[PDB]
Order: structure tokens, then C-alpha cells, then sequence
């Protein structure tokens, strides 16, 4: 069995190692969706509007587009304005991540809950974000949930 | 024909060393070629009925020195089966061929009074060839014992590394 | 020295099995190691002049069972030349070494009355080794006969597939 | 048992040819298979005590023709050590096995008057096997001597080509 | 008043004519949204799958992208497959336009109702479609309505 | 000084025609320049107390022909106020200047017996100048009446075209 | 012919009003057309030797009311030269034509006892026409005085704005 | 009423200068305003029956100097028709109004012995106004004669340039 | 010969298989030239002008160019007009493929015969067609033959 | 007529001047076609092959394409090789312009005659040349004439 | 003079106003060169290396290139490394603007002095900076002064 | 030693051959920098201005840019003008290569000496040249040396 035992473990090692290859690949995935969710929500939860213009200018691409069921905008300026209007209408409100973001390719899906300034859970949404060939956000699509 | 039979077998012996030496390392090959050289000298003395000087006593002490060296590495020597590996199998064959030649040469010394050193040389020669097979079994196997533990440890480590990452995702 | 010659050759025989076993499959290697074990026991009885129990009759029946099994696969056994393949050549060599040992052991039984089972065992042993070489020739060749027809059929099919496409272009 | 011993060794001889033939080229393999065929015929004559016709004289002249051919390629033949290569080692072993068989067959002719041609055939056979080993040493080594000079010349040329380009840059 | 009356009508004519300029512009708008809705829904309502591959190949752009709350696809092939799967799962079902499509720029918004093969109103949706610089459909975003 | 006063006013009359002619079309300007030429001739006869031939009767018939032509285009001639337009205002001024000159010339004929044709010429001249102002009022106004209906019809059509498209959208 | 001369000049007067009215605003044009209407009525009374009713006293009071209104806007009235602008020049001409007609009408009242109101009307009429020219000079000039200060202030401001930016660059 | 008639016409004369001055250049306007100033002074002397000093003789010499200057530019002065242009028409009208005023003033000098210089001044004034109209005709027309030749020469050049390029293409 | 016979056929098999590799490659070639010829001629032989506008819009690229000895055009519109004019001038006439089209790279060469409405052979031509990077026809060059 | 005569010539001048505008435009045209013909033929008539490689490298664009009834090539290298082969096969032969080149847009049409080394007129051709957006030759199409 | 005085000032106003047009244009110029100098020097004078990576990532373009007499680099990464190495070799050193930056088009020229941590003036340089079509720094060229 | 000697030289040969691989690579390098230096200096040393326009048009790219401490230019025209002005101001002067040009990637560094018409060494400079993706010169940066 001597030769068979050495060979038997080399075969086993080959499988286990490639599954570590595939498995670590899965880790970078779920973290990538969390980073995008945090950056997107960080912009929506940021109380100071100036930092948000700076953030979007840096993080977002110049050719970027957003659309949801009530409103739409494209570009850093347009999105910055939308963000400014939303925070001005709901001062103190916050967007908190819900569940674990997931996705595939340049698409990320995640859900979030809208938390009132006093901490009540009043609703939630879901968004899909796309990155451009330069690592900058080029597309965001939001949805409503019941 | 004790002379013809004895010298014929000695030819067979040195021929078998010529084959085994292509299956061993440089160190073992060098030793085997020196022994093959020695067998050539032994055949000269026996073949000439004493007319030609035989081997020196230093060739016998040389074997004894090598026997002591390898003897120190083998603990268990009483219950081993011949041919653990292809390489060791070649040496075990030579040992048995040496044994009939040893007997045949003993007869020549008995009836001609020549080959005293050759007889003792062949006796020690078979002993050394045995140890070399066992050493090869140790060299081929102990180094393989290293590779055995290596893949056994790597596997275990990869198991732990995976169990961590799976439950560390769904957090 | 019928005793010394007989036991010396038996040592040679088991040494030759130790070499051939590295050229055969797991099944053949297992059988050869059991036989090598048996040769070890046989040498004990002969070497002790009867003082040490020899091999059991079950070891003889074991060989006969294996002989029957392989005998059923070989039709033509009268005109085959030794060593069809490198692997089968190793087994043919052992058979002839077994044959002088068989004769030498017969002498021991004749003069000492020991080795009755050992003598019969060695007789059957040479018969089996012959069949194994032939079987190896069948295993190496018949499976090669399969690969022969395979490339012969593929070729023919590729010829037809090409002749069709050429004249199917210039239509 | 001169007959049983003689025929047993001849079986060993043809078995050893069956093994060596898998380590040589097509030309050498063809010759060895014809000799193996011849050994089969020789065993018939000896085994039948003259009742069966033996080998023809043309088989002896055939060996002599091949011996002359290879003899012409070997200049130095007096001081060579057996087994220069793994392939040549196989042939050297067969030569020594042939030598005891030659002696054993000589006894059969002495006491039975048969095997006259077989005896001469075996004498020439051992001579040829020796030359084949040496030829293999020439074929394996002289062609390797070519590859030796080739890399030696390429190296030297690459040295010169580099020394030129370095000092040809900083001009 | 003679001079004043002529001048008074020329001023009036200038206003009325520019309002016809603006007003006709409005007509091409609402029709443009209807054509896109019909083409989009025509692909979803087409019973024969082959014609649909031909239509999308011609009408849709090679670089086109779709995303809704349960599924997503991009390119004629991917969208053709989605359309093939949807019709295969709901044979006989139809998508009927609801209300008047509207929009602005390259964006069109419209709503539709899902009609069961037996004619019952079971639900509806809303879609936003974007055209590429070559007149071909490059983006569709659908939504669900209660 | 009936002579000096009469001729002084005639100079004023022809000077006023020289101004109005830059506010009328080519046809009216040509007529006015011929009349200005005629006034020049009239002044010659009056200024020479008969020594210089005056105007011909054809110049009087020429005016009567033009008076008839324009008279046919004016229906209402009894209640119109002078100067409907800037251009017609120039002609109305000349008519009144002609009227005092007509009176002054009448005195010359009364006391010198010259200017019979000149007197009748001036009488008809004032009549024609009146009609030209009215014609200019018709030419400036009737063509403006066309532009009035044009924008009135275009407006109405644009109202209907808009009312259709609005309710044709929200269908 | 006081009657013929008087009525001839009155025709000239109303004709001159018909020309000037195309150079004034809607308010001034309306007034001038009413006066032209009044001159038409005056000519009726004078031309009929009393047989036709003349103008009413309300037409005289109407002029006096307008005279008072414009009189309030002119401070300096003693040293102005006629025709400050093209538009005012037209009104100054009418005033002088009115003055000979006023004199001629005075003669008719003197010898026929008709035209009492017409005589007073013409006296006030010339006074008003003078003020209108001066008012036009105020309306054309005072509004131009506004535009004068406007570009004077803009210039000055642009000077300061430039002097600041130049030395504010090289800081 | 020679006094009232004379002064009334002089008022008309200066009023007509006030209108024409808006249709001439700065140089002609300056001259006309000085003459209008002079007419104002003349009216003072006549209106006061000698009680108020009249115009100086230098005002008469001033006119004579200007008459000589413009007289030098007009060659043909005997056969020109009044009002060649709208601007010249304004001046021709003033000349005739000046002529009746000249006559009326002559009467005042005849019966009151005042206005000697005023009478001569008015005589020369009408002469100058005539030349100004002719000069305006020269200034408006001769400069227009330049523009006439300019487009006539450009046209001709463009004809030649085209005829060259057409046949220069199809070469 | 045992070992030599097995090895001898493996060598032979290797050659025969690669020649099937090269030979099948040749088949896709000649068919590719036939498809382009049929599509090109199908547009010229199509009796209904509307289908031809639809076909060219779909099959032809927007940036496409044609030139022959009497006429030239570029783009779907220009080519559609040329095709419309040609068919209007020769109603009932047809273009029939002659010989086997061939070619290399994005170039195809083929010949055709002009067949009169009554079936007489009156002439023929040859065309070279080029495809753009989007699978659409971007260039056609025609020639006259005697 | 005074005013009418001045105005009458200004109208006439306006016409004559714009026709000089159009007419000079025509001159640059026919010369542009001659320059392209000379440059193209100069490359074909150039006896020294080196200068021709230099000329094509400079004058021709890197992305350029040629096709005629017997041969085709694209790029400076390919065209340079064709030109090299043609001159090597017909040493001493020359290409002489025939008639006046003409054209429109980036297309030029001209004809030429092939003159034998001894001066006999043996045949002629016609070519259409296209310039790229960088002033360099990107396309040449040749034809044969009888 | 009445008419002449009004017209005389309108002419004057027209000149003065256009010179304000040209003059204000000059102000945006010199400030634009100062902003670029400050941003460039701010990156070189920034003590914290992290902020500098963030700044260059945002302010600098991805395709940007730098070259001076001893060293060169291109891209945010390469430039960030150079900047990191320079500050690490000269800790506490500072770059102070000298004179008034000037320039034209997308080129700015300015000079600076190198001030030692203890405040001694030891040398100075000059740089030329170029902006890309996206408002981000794509090229900087530095020089040495004696 | 027999087997060891053959194997020993094969190992040695492998090293020596790859070092010839690396070493020949070094030769193309230094020559590439010399060719660029000669072409650049050849343009500056060319006495005839016409050839220089032809050379720059061919060798230089249309989008090319130059900048040094006193002057700057971009494009063949601008650079041709600069070159024309420089030679016109210094007739007879020459630029001679100094030292061995070197470099890396698309960058070349070399130094040169300015030689007076009478042969006196009065100064020198250093330049960095960049090639565009079409083998044409797109960027040159010069420096002054003491």
C-alpha cells in the first residue's frame, strides 16, 4: 500500500487545494458587495453635504446613471443634487444595510432598511450597482420592497 | 572441475555487479566498481593456481570499514524480506550469486592453498551487499516517510483553513 | 554439499522473486510476496534437517488453485518463446532458477527424508510462473490488440469522412 | 545428473536472452530471437539423447559471420570492465550463464557423443555476446561523444559572441 | 387704431405660432414613448420565438442591458434567452399597455398590466427604456406595481 | 403787385411739388415732374406779360385724362379728412398752395389777358392733387386691408390647429 | 377777396395739421385730428356768410383747458428758437400759417359779423401749437437727458471697475 | 396791414428754416441756425418801427462770403429743376417763402424807412438758399456718381475673372 | 513489428486528423462566400422594396460603402436608394449566381449573370464584399465582365 | 432712373460675386483630382522602389486598402509589395493620365492609359481613390476599360 | 452737439465694456495658474502620505505623466511613489511658490523655491503642468534654476 | 563522470544562451536611442528648411508636443515653425551628439553639445523623446546643462 498511500494523498491534496482556490475566490466576492453597499449607503447617510460632493466626485464616474421608481439622474452633478435633495427632505434619517449583499460580475444586489431618526423600522429597499471600466460607479438601480 | 566452476561463478558475480551499478547513486556505484575491480584481481590469482599475486589484505579491511559504516545505520536486520524496492532487489540477487561463488572458492583454497584472502573477501562481500539493500530501503523509504508526513500535514492544514472561511462568509 | 547447494539456490530463487515483483501489478505482486514468504519457510525446514516444521499442505493447494485459475485463460501453451515482454521475461528467469533448486531439494529429500511438501511445492511453483508470463503476454498484448483495432477503425472512418467533404466542396 | 543440469542451465540461458532483448535495438533483438530459437533446437537434441536431430552447421557459420562483422569494430578488447551501460550489462550476464552451460554441454558430448555442433555453437555464442556489449558501449558512447563535442563547441561559440557584443555596446 | 390693429395682430400671431412650435414638439414626444412601449411589449407578446430573435437582432443594440427585481441580462442573446424563457413559462399570457407612456430625453416611462390567457387582470408593471446613439435599445429597467 | 404776388406763389407751388415727389412711387413722381415742368412754362408766359408763348392746350387735356383715370377709382369723395398718411399729407398741402396761386393767376388774366390756358390748367391741377392723396390713401390702406385679413385668417387657423392637437394628445 | 383769401388760408392750415399729425404720438395725433375737425366746421360758417352754424364755445374752452395743462409744464417760454427737433419743427410751421389765417378771419368778422368764436378759437390755437413744440422738445430732450446721465454713470463705473482689476492682478 | 403781413411771413420763413435744418449736415445746420438767429433780430427792428436796433452790416457780408464760396462750386445754374432730392427740396421751399417776405419787407422800408439792411439781407438770403440746394444735389449726387463708377468697374472686373476661370478649367 | 505497427498507425492517425482539421475549415469558407452572395443577390432580386429596406437596415451596417463603374453609394439609405432605382429601372430582371464564390479573410469574390425577364443570358458581373467588425456589410465593390 | 441704376447694379454685383464664389470652388475641385491622380500614378511610374516605399509611408495611411479585378492589398506594406511586384514584372512601362480627373467628396475618378516602353498605346484603366480623416490615402479601387 | 454727445458716449461705452470683457478674462487666467501651482505644491508639501494618495487619486488623472532631469514617472501610482520617496528623503522640507504663475491654454508656468526645514533658501525650480480633457492632471514637466 | 559531464554542459549552455538572449536585447536598446537622437538632431542640423518640413511631416506624428525652458510647441506645424525660427536665428550652427544615448520604454535620454559655426564648444543640452502608438514622435522634452 506504500506507493498507493503516497499517491492517494497527492490526489486528495490536489482536490483540497483547488477548492481553497475556489473558496477564497468566494470571499473576495461577498466583501466586494459589502464595500459597494457601504460606499453607496455612506453617501446617503453622510450628514455633511460637502464631503458627499467630494466623495462622489472621487468615487463616482463622470458618466454615471441612476434610476429608481420616483426619480432619476445621471452624472456626479445630477446624483449629487438628488442626494442633496433627499437628505434635505429627511434630515437625521439613515439607511442601514440589511442581510448580506451578494452579486456577480459588475452587478451587486443588496437590501437595506430605512430607519427613522427615533429608530423605528418604517420600510426598506434594494439596489443594483454597476462599476465602469475605470473602477468608478457608472450605474445604480434602486427598488422598493414591502 | 572446481577451478572451472569456481572461476565461472566469479565471472557471473562481477557481471551482476555491472548491472546493479546502473540502479544506484554515485557513491554506491563507485564502491561497486572498486569491488568489480577487486573481483577481477581475485580471478587472476585463482585462475593462475598461485602464479599470479592475488588481492591485498587492504581490500578486505576496506570492505570491513564500509560494513561497519552501514551496519551502524541498520537496527533491525533479522526479519526483512528481500527486494523492498527495484534497486534493492538488484543487490539481493548479487549476494546470493556471491554465496555459491564463495563456496566454490573455498574448495579452491582447500585443494590448492590459494585464495586465502579472496575467500575471506567474498565472505565479507556478501554481508555488505545485504546492508546496501537495506540502506537503499532506508534511503528510498525514510525520505519517502518524509514526503508522507508532508502531504499529511498539508492536508490537515487545508481542512482547517477551509472550515474557517466557510462559516466566516455566512456571518 | 547437497544441503549447502540446495539452500543457496533457494536463496537465489526468492531473491529473483523480489526483483520481478516490482514489474507486475498489485495482484501479481501480492501472490509473489506470499510465495517469497513460503520460500522463507521452506528454507527453514531444509536448513534445520527436520528440526524446524516446514510448510503446510495448504500452501501447495493454494498454488494449485491459482494454477487452475490461470490455466483456464491459456489455450495454446506448447509453442511460446520465453520473454514476450520485459515483464514476462522476469518471470521466465525465475522459473529456470526454481528448476535447479527443485532438483537440489529433491536430493535433500532423497538423503534426509525432509522437504516432501517443499519438493512438491517447488514443482508446482515453476508451472505457475510459466503461466503468469503467458498471462502477462495476454494482458499486455490482448489489451494492446484492443488499441490496435481502435486506431485501425478510427483511421478508416477518417478516410471516408475526408473523401466525402472533398467532392462535397467542388459540387 | 549431467543431462538434467546441462538442460536446466540451457533453459536459464535462453530465458536470459528473452530479458536482454527488450533493452536492445531491432537489429540486436532480431539476432537474439534467432539465437533463442537455436537454443530451443539445441535443447531438443540433448534432451532426446540423439533421437532428435540437432542444429545445423549453418547456425554456427551464421554466428561466425556476425562475430567477424562486430569484431571489426572493436580495436581494444583486452581490458574492458563489464556493464558499461545498463543495456550492455544485460548481455554480459548472459555470456557468463552461457559459459556454465557450455561446460555442462561439453560433458554431455563427452558421455553421449551428441551435441558436437551444439558445443561449438555455444563456444562461439559467448564470444559474440561479449562483442555486442562492447558495441553497445561504442554505440551508446560514441554517439554520446558526438553530443559531448557539440555542446563543447556551442559553448565556446557563445562565449566569443558575448565578449564581442559587450565591448561593442560601450564603444 | 389702424396701425395699432395691424401691429396688435402681428404680436399675437408671433405668440400663437411659437406655441404651435412648442405644442407639435409635445406630440412627437408622447408618440415616441408609445412606439417604444409597443416595440418592447410586441417582443414580449410575440408568440413565435424566431421572429423575436430577428426583431431583437434588428431593433436592439448589441451592447444592451436589462435588469428587473428577479432577473437580469445584457445583449441581444441574453435578452433573447430571457424572453424565450419567460414566454415558455407563461404560454398564452399577454402584456397590455396601461395608461399613456411619457418620458423625457432618452428615457421612457410607461405602465402595463399582465393579462391572463382567460382575460383576468392579475397584476402590472412599469418599465424605463433607454436608446443608444445608434437608435437601438441599449437599456431597459422594469419595476413591479401593486 | 398782382404780377409779383402771382409769380411768387407759383414758385412756391412748384417748390412744394419738388418735395412731395420724393414720397411717391415712380408713376406719381413722373407725373409730378411733368407738372413741375408745366409750372415752369406757365411762369414764363405770366412773367413776360404775353411776350413768351405759354402752355399748350394739350397740357390741360393731359391733366383731364389723368383726372378721369383716378376719378374712376374713388367712389366716396365728399367727406374725407386731409392727410390720411404722411405721403398723402404732402399732396394735400400742394393743393391749397395751388389754390391761392390759381386766384392770383386769375387776377393776371383779368388785367393782362394772358394765362387763359394757365388759369384753366391750375384749376384742374388742384382737383387732380386731391384725388392723388385719396388714391394714395386707397393704395396704402387697401393693400393694408389685405394684410389685415391675412393675419386675421392665419390667427384663426392657428387657434383651430392648437385646439385639435391638445385634446388629441390626452386621448 | 377777404373771404376767398381767408378760406384759402384756413384750408392750408388744416392741411398742415394733417401732415404734422404723422410725426407725433397718439395723444398729440388725437388732439390734432379734433382740431382739424374744428377747422372744417369753422370753414363752413365763414364760407356760408352766417347761413351755416359755426363752432361751439365748448371747442374754445377745450383748447383753453389743453393750453393750461401744457402751460404748466413749460417754465421758460420767452427765448426758444423754433424747430428744436424735426417733430417740433412741423408744429412751429403750422403756428405761423394759423397766424395769417387768424388775421384773414379777423377781417371776415369785421365786415360780416360772423366768426366771433372762430376768431377767438384761432387765436388760442396758435398759442397751443407753440407749447406743443416746446413740450415735444421737453419730451424728446428730457428723456434724452435721462439717457445722457445713464451712459455717463455707466462709463464712470466701468472706469473704477477696471482700475481695480488691473492693480489687483499684479499683486 | 403791411407791417402785420410782413412780420407774419418772416415768422413763417424762420419756421421753415427750423424744419430744413434737421435734414442737412452739421455745417449747413450751423449756418441755418445763425440765419434763424438773424431773422429773429430782423423781426425786432421791423416790429418796433425803428425803436429797436436791427441787424448789422456784417451779417450781410457774412452771407455774401458764403454765397461766393458755394457759387464757386456750381457751374450750371440757369436750368435746374427744384427738389432734386428730399433734402434739397426743403431748401427750395424756404427760398420761395423768403421771396414773399422780401417783398413784404420792401414795403415796410418804403413806408417806414427802416429795414434797409434787413431788405438787402433777405435778397441775398434767397440767393444762398438756392445754391445750397444745388450743392446738396452735387454732394448727394457727385458722391453717388462715385458709387456708380465703383460698382460699374467691379462688375466688369468680375466678368473678366469669370471668363478666365471657365475656359481655364476645361483645358 | 508489434510495437512498430501500433506506433505506425498513431503517427498516421495524427496526420489524417489534422487534415480533417484543415479540411473542415475549408468547408466553412466556401459556404461563407455563398451566404454573402445569396444575401447580396437576394437584396438585388427582391421584388418588394419594403422588405429590402428592412433587410439592409438589419443585415447592412450603418457605415457601409459601395462603388461600381457607373455609380456609387455609402450607408443603408444611399444603398437602399440605389437598389430601389435599379429595380425600378429593370422590373422583373434577376441576378443569378454563377460559379462557386470563393475568397479569403473578410473578402469574398463571386460572379453572377444578369438574366432577362424572358430568361436570356445577356451579361454578368463580379463583386467583392467586406464585413465590418460587427458582422454587418461595410463594403461592396462590383465589376463588369465580358 | 438714378436710384434704380445704382440699385440695379448692386443686385447684379451680388449675383456675379456669388457665382465667382461657386466658380472658384469648382477650380480647387478639378485640381484636387489631378493631384491625387499624379500622386497615385507617380508611385506606379516611379522607377526607384526605395523612394516608393518612402512616398507611400508618408503619403499613404497605415490603414489603407486597395482592390482591383486580379489582385488586392491593404496597408502601406501590402500596397508597397504589390507596387514592387508590378514594376518588377513590367520594367520600363509607364502609366499616363488620360482625360481630366473629376469627382466629388472624398472620391476621385480618372482614367489612364498604359503606355509600352516603346510608346505604343496598348490599354487603359480607371481608378477611384478615397482619403482618410488624416489627409492620407485609405482606399483605392481600380477598373479595366476596353 | 446734443446728438453728437449722446452718440460719442455710446461709442466710448462700447470700447470700455469690451475691455472689461477682455480684462476679466485675464483675471480667471492668473488665478487658474495659482490654483494649479497650489494643488501641485500642496501635494509636495503634504506631510501625511495617505492624504496625498487620496488627493492624487481624485485630482490627478489615471493616464498622467511626469518627467524632470533626474527622475520620471507616469500615472497616479508612479507619481504617488515618487512623491512618497521624495518626502521620505527630505522630511520637513517645503516647496514655496515664487513669483506669480502664468501660462496659456492648458499650460501653466511657475517657479518655486525650496525652503529648508530651518528656513534657509537653498534653491528653486520651475514646472509646466498640463490638464487632460476631464479636468485632471495629465502632464507635469519640471526644471531646475540657478 | 561521463553522464555528469554531458549534463554539466547542458546546464551551462542553457545559462549562456539566455544571457545572449538578454544581451542582444540590450543592443537593440542603445541603437534605438541613437536613431532617435540622430533623427531629432538631424532635423535641428538640417540646413534646408523644406526637407525639414517633409521630414517632420513623415517622421513626426500629427499629435505631437514639445516643451523646453524658453519656448513650447505642439504638432508638426508648430514644431516646424519653432525649428524654422531656431535655424533662422542661428544660421550655420550645429547640434552634435554627446555621450551615448540611453533610456527605457518609450523614453530616450541623451545629451548634446552646441557647436558654433567656427567649431567652439559653447554649451550643451539634454532631451527626452516619446514615441506614439504609431511609431511617430509624439513628445520631446529638452533641458539645459551647465
Amino acid at each position: 500500500q506504500l506507493k498507493k498511500k503516497l499517491q492517494a494523498l497527492k490526489k486528495k491534496n490536489a482536490q483540497l487545494k483547488w477548492k481553497l482556490q475556489a473558496l477564497k475566490k468566494k470571499l473576495a466576492q461577498a466583501t466586494q458587495h459589502l464595500t459597494i453597499a457601504q460606499t453607496y449607503l455612506a453617501a446617503w447617510n453622510e450628514e455633511d453635504n460637502e464631503r458627499r460632493r467630494h466623495l462622489v466626485g472621487q468615487a463616482w464616474a463622470e458618466n454615471t446613471r441612476y434610476v429608481d421608481p420616483l426619480m432619476q439622474g445621471e452624472g456626479q452633478q445630477g446624483i449629487a443634487a438628488m442626494i442633496e435633495a433627499a437628505r434635505q427632505k429627511f434630515p437625521g434619517y439613515r439607511f442601514v444595510l440589511a442581510g448580506t449583499p451578494d452579486g456577480h460580475g459588475n452587478f451587486t444586489r443588496f437590501s437595506w432598511r430605512l430607519i427613522s431618526p427615533d429608530g423605528d423600522d418604517v420600510a426598506g429597499g434594494t439596489d443594483v450597482v454597476s462599476l465602469n471600466t475605470e473602477g468608478r460607479i457608472d450605474n445604480v438601480v434602486g427598488f422598493l420592497d414591502g | 572441475s572446481p577451478i572451472i566452476e569456481a572461476n565461472g561463478t566469479l565471472d557471473e558475480l562481477t557481471s551482476f555487479i555491472g548491472e546493479a551499478k546502473h540502479y544506484v547513486d554515485e557513491e554506491m556505484k563507485g564502491i561497486l566498481e572498486e569491488i568489480q575491480n577487486d573481483i577481477y584481481k581475485i580471478m587472476g590469482e585463482i585462475g593462475s593456481k598461485g602464479k599470479i599475486e592475488g588481492i591485498s589484505e587492504e581490500r578486505i579491511k576496506w570492505l570491513e570499514g564500509l560494513i561497519s559504516r552501514y551496519e551502524e545505520m541498520v537496527n533491525l536486520k533479522s526479519f526483512v524480506l528481500p527486494g523492498g524496492t527495484l534497486e534493492s532487489a538488484k543487490l539481493d540477487v548479487c549476494r546470493t550469486i556471491a554465496r555459491r561463488a564463495e563456496r566454490k572458492v573455498a574448495t579452491v583454497l582447500r585443494e590448492f592453498g590459494i585464495g586465502k584472502e579472496a575467500l575471506v573477501y567474498l565472505n565479507r562481500l556478501s554481508d555488505l551487499l545485504f546492508l546496501l539493500a537495506r540502506v537503499i530501503e532506508i534511503a528510498a523509504a525514510a525520505q519517502l516517510e518524509k514526503e508522507l508526513q508532508a502531504l499529511e500535514k498539508e492536508n490537515a492544514q487545508l481542512e482547517w483553513e477551509l472550515q474557517a472561511l466557510e462559516k466566516e462568509l455566512a456571518q
